[PDB]
């Protein structure tokens, strides 16, 4: 997250790392069992990490939980990222109280203007790279069909939306992948792609979640 | 250009 703010400990606590020996994505955490990701931050060997503020030390609260499934979306597609999200099924059921918490799936899509909170534990610089101990928080708004298609022509589909400030400076990256976009207490979005992170007149680029809910319910129903 | 934002996909 670029020109975001430290959250405070578990103050996002449906907020997951996903970790192979070093943290590599973010997701969100829908229910005891169940994680949403983006599809490309698919690997075997995930652990799920709850609980967490500094990921680089056992501070209280964390619970570690391997991945028993992880489920791209089928028509998931690598080129252009469309269908660019992920489930996870936990090996066992996480403990939920105030700190581990799940986050509700939208009833409907959110609209441009829209206030939502993205964190994560990705890349604090919009040129080179530094990595964060704790989680950070950014508030950003959801952006009109119009400017999303504006800044990306011919690559947004009606499974993507935009969020964030054209202005730059502001913005996730490199580590936030699959992290939450969370609009008045619904996540709408899984970070996704954008070019660069918190450059001028290219926002952040979002999964959106409310075309998935059939699919996510659906998916879990039968797994 | 475009890219995902994992650690460590660009097009
Ligand atoms: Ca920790």
């Amino acid at each position: 997250i670029v020109g975001g703010y430290t959250c405070g400990a578990n103050t996002v606590p449906y907020q997951v790392s996903l970790n192979s020996g070093y943290h590599f994505c973010g997701g969100s955490l829908i229910n005891s069992q169940w994680v949403v990701s983006a599809a490309h931050c698919y690997k075997s060997g995930i652990q799920v990490r709850l609980g967490e503020d500094n990921i680089n030390v056992v501070e209280g609260n964390e619970q570690f939980i391997s991945a028993s499934k992880s489920i791209v979306h089928p028509s998931y597609n690598s080129n252009t990222l469309n269908n660019d999200i992920m489930l996870i099924k936990l090996k066992s059921a996480a403990s939920l109280n105030s700190r581990v918490a799940s986050i509700s799936l939208p009833t409907s899509c959110a609209s441009a203007g829209t206030q939502c909170l993205i964190s994560g534990w990705g890349n604090t610089k919009s040129s080179g790279t530094s990595y964060p101990d704790v989680l950070k928080c950014l508030k950003a708004p959801i952006l009109s069909d119009s400017s999303c298609k504006s800044a990306y022509p011919g690559q947004i589909t009606s499974n993507m939306f935009c969020a964030g400030y054209l202005e730059g400076g502001k913005d996730s990256c490199q580590g936030d992948s699959g992290g939450p976009v969370v609009c008045s207490g619904k996540l709408q979005g899984i970070v996704s792609w954008g070019s660069g992170c918190a450059q001028k007149n290219k926002p952040g680029v979002y999964t959106k979640v409310c075309n998935y809910v059939s699919w996510i319910k659906q998916t879990i129903a039968s797994n | 250009g475009r890219c995902t934002k994992s650690i460590x996909i660009c097009f």
